[PDB]
């Protein structure tokens, strides 16, 4: 995906 | 008519919104300062504002009943595509028809057509956006209706890239039906007249705003020196 910040804020 | 599941949904969404929307706007002090006095003078400040607002829309989205049963990939796609639209919808709370501005509590933080223009935008976006704000504000939504519309906007099954669309639809359908029923039981006429339909129309108006925004983004984006003024989150989410 290459969406680390958004992944992180969603967890 | 409004079941216990539906009252629970509404109570979760009101509280989630309250946890993610500070009507004092205290955190605005942490943003790069606005500059009014210069074509892209407001860009750092509004980039920062947008970036924070993405963060708060994510915090709201996470709390949507059902959202967490979605896969990460689906969570991601729904947020990427809806973020600007939810920011637009949530901005209605600061929007005032008095002078067609978003008034975040002090003159520093009161934004108008010229402030937005000085962030790299034209009337191609701004005119239909202020029209949206006006037409949304005239609906006079209950806060319950407001939060349901934002949630319905995020859990949209037609966003491209969506894998488990059917799951997205079952979630969204639970919130549409809660909204339908809420209006029936709690929204007295005449304000309730065609109110669901008028709300669904606003989600259509947001698709067109999103489109235009993505286009202006691409243009600004193409200039590495302006793209420099954004934030890493905004670059990640808006591409
Ligand atoms: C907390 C609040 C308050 O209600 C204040 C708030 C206001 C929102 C506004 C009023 C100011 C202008 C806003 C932010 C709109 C514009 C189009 C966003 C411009 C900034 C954006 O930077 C990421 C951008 C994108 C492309 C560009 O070429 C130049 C700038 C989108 C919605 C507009 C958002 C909400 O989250």
């Amino acid at each position: 995906k290459n969406h680390p910040m958004l992944m992180n804020l969603l967890k | 008519k409004l079941s216990e599941e539906q009252q629970h949904i509404i109570a979760i969404l009101l509280d989630a919104h309250h946890k993610t929307y500070d009507p004092t706007y205290a955190d605005f002090r942490d943003f790069r300062p606005p500059v009014r006095m210069s074509p892209l003078s407001m860009l750092p400040h509004l980039a920062d504002l947008v970036s924070y607002s993405i963060q708060k829309v994510i915090g709201f989205a996470k709390m949507i009943p059902g959202f967490r049963d979605l896969t990460s990939d689906d969570q991601i796609v729904l947020l990427k595509s809806s973020a600007i639209e939810v920011i637009m919808l949530r901005s209605n709370q600061s929007f005032t028809m008095d002078d067609m501005s978003w008034d975040c509590g002090s003159q520093d933080y009161k934004y108008d057509v010229t402030d937005v223009s000085k962030a790299g935008h034209t009337l191609e976006l701004i005119e239909p956006l202020i029209k949206f704000q006006v037409g949304l504000k005239k609906l006079n939504l209950h806060e319950e209706e407001h939060v349901l519309l934002m949630a319905i906007c995020i859990v949209s099954p037609d966003r491209p890239g969506v894998q488990d669309a059917k799951l997205v639809e079952a979630i969204q359908d639970r919130l549409s039906n809660t909204l339908q029923t809420y209006i029936r039981c709690r929204h007295p006429p005449p304000g309730s007249h065609q109110l669901y339909a008028k709300m669904i129309q606003k989600l259509a108006d947001l698709r067109s705003l999103n489109e235009e925004h993505s286009k202006q983004y691409r243009s600004l984006s193409f200039q590495p020196e302006n793209s420099m003024k954004l934030t890493p989150l905004v670059l990640e989410v808006f591409g």
